DNA sequence: CTTGACAAAAGTGTTAAATTGTGCTATACTGGGAGCTGTCACGGATGC
């Protein structure tokens, strides 16, 4: 039913591996390429990447490449063909540089897709994380192409080893970056690593499971059981609103979340109930130090006033609007004491 | 299978490039391909040769 | 409501201590993998 997998499997399977011969003439003409470039970047004074890239834009495709980098990367027109114009003014000994250069570029994508048979048996043994097949085998292959750009034939060393280490490390990276829903950054994901692993150690030769007291004793210092116990609980993962019950398949999870961040009907009435209660019960106030009390309290601007503020447009003095607020208040502590209408309100 | 055209001084063309039946190849138009194809620029052989190919 | 003196609350600048992001490891490693059955009726796209 049109597999995804076997697409790319047959995909790869259609590009042969590479003998000696023919890897070690891929490096030496990739290697050439760039030193190429180099010189090509001290011909019109240009950067490596820059040439670099323009070589790209002439040879995995012309218009596509400038066109979906997204809204904006570099202009096809300006930053690109100029470039073009401008390499093209130089003789001969300067532009062969340029077909050595498209040349080494080829070269790479050769090296690149010779070796993903290899990638894709790497992310084989590395499945059951938080990303499924291909997920992980392309994440893989991006450590391919970095294996690639920094590799080394002088070194005689074939490149399977090179490119494993650096896919090995791409797909180890690949789930610290994804893995669980929340993001956990890669220190975190370590020493996880290292507490799961003194776990299945110590456990293996206990005969039990550890304590936060033993498990954290064969961690070394500054661990202790707080530490390990907090790790711990960081370490686990959201739980899926979708999660079924029981032996009903129709019942779900987050139909029995409730929704306490909005207000409840009973809120409504109630807070409605107490803004008013409290303008009916502070009319019976001095025009000055019923607005003093608003205004400090913030029922006015919705701000608190500093004494300062409260007496700057009233022209009194900071210590007279306390006065006023205190003896305000207790004079409403006078009537709230008889009416007993707004003595509720206590939590 | 292609067609063969080897040049002299430079090209003014670089593998990649399609073609046209008689336009300008290599050293100031001395050789035009005259075909349909794929241009490759070979400087070890000194040549540059067409594969025949439609641009589809 | 006022004037001055002061504790505490809250500010603002520089720094020590954590937390977080990035990179590389060159012997040679070169196409995964798990399978699951005792429906049933019908309506449409597709194939003989």
């Amino acid at each position: 039913t049109s597999d995804p997998v076997r697409q790319y499997l047959h995909e790869i399977g259609q590009v042969p591996l590479l003998t000696l011969e023919e890897e070690i003439d891929l490096a030496r003409k990739v290697e050439e390429g760039m030193e190429a470039i180099k010189k090509l970047s001290e011909a019109t004074g240009l950067d490596q990447e820059l040439i670099r890239e323009v070589v790209r834009a002439k040879i995995l495709g012309t218009a596509r490449i400038q066109k979906i980098p997204g809204l904006k990367e570099k202009p096809d027109p300006k930053t690109v063909e100029e470039v073009d114009g401008k390499l093209k003014s130089l003789p001969k000994e300067l532009k062969r540089y340029l077909h050595i250069a498209r040349e080494g570029e080829a070269a790479r994508q050769h090296l690149i897709e010779a070796n993903l048979r290899l990638v894709v048996s790497i992310a084989k043994k590395y499945t059951g994380r938080g990303l499924s097949f291909l997920d992980l085998i392309q994440e893989g292959n991006q450590g391919l192409i970095r294996a690639v750009e920094k590799f080394e034939y002088k070194r005689r060393f074939k490149f399977s080893t090179y490119a494993t280490w650096w896919i090995r490390q791409a797909i180890n990276r690949a789930i610290a970056d994804q893995a669980r829903t929340i993001r956990i950054p890669v220190h975190m994901v370590e020493t996880i690593n290292k507490l799961s692993r003194t776990a299945r150690q110590l456990q293996q030769e206990l005969g039990r499971e550890p304590s936060y007291e033993e498990i954290a004793e064969a961690m070394g210092p500054g661990w202790d059981a707080k530490r390990v116990e907090e790790t711990l609980k960081i370490a686990q993962e959201p739980v899926s609103l979708e999660t079924p019950i029981g032996d009903e398949k129709d019942s779900f999870y987050g139909d029995f979340i409730p929704d306490e961040n909005l207000p409840s009907p009973v809120e409504a009435a109630a807070q409605s109930l107490l803004s008013e209660e409290l303008e009916k019960a502070l009319s019976k106030l001095s025009e000055r130090e019923a607005m003093v009390l608003k205004l400090r309290k913030g029922l006015i601007d919705g701000r608190e006033h500093t004494l300062e503020e409260v007496g700057a447009y009233f022209g009194v003095t900071r210590e007279r609007i306390r006065q006023i607020e205190n003896k305000a208040l207790r004079k409403l502590k006078y009537h709230e004491s008889r009416t007993r209408k707004l003595r509720d309100f206590l939590e | 299978k292609a067609r063969v055209y080897p040049f002299e001084d430079d090209v003014e063309v670089t593998t990649g490039d399609r073609v046209a039946p008689g336009d300008v190849l290599a050293d100031g138009g001395k050789v035009k391909s005259e075909i349909y194809g794929r241009v490759e620029v070979d400087l070890v052989r000194n040549v540059v040769r067409v594969v025949e190919s439609y641009d589809i």
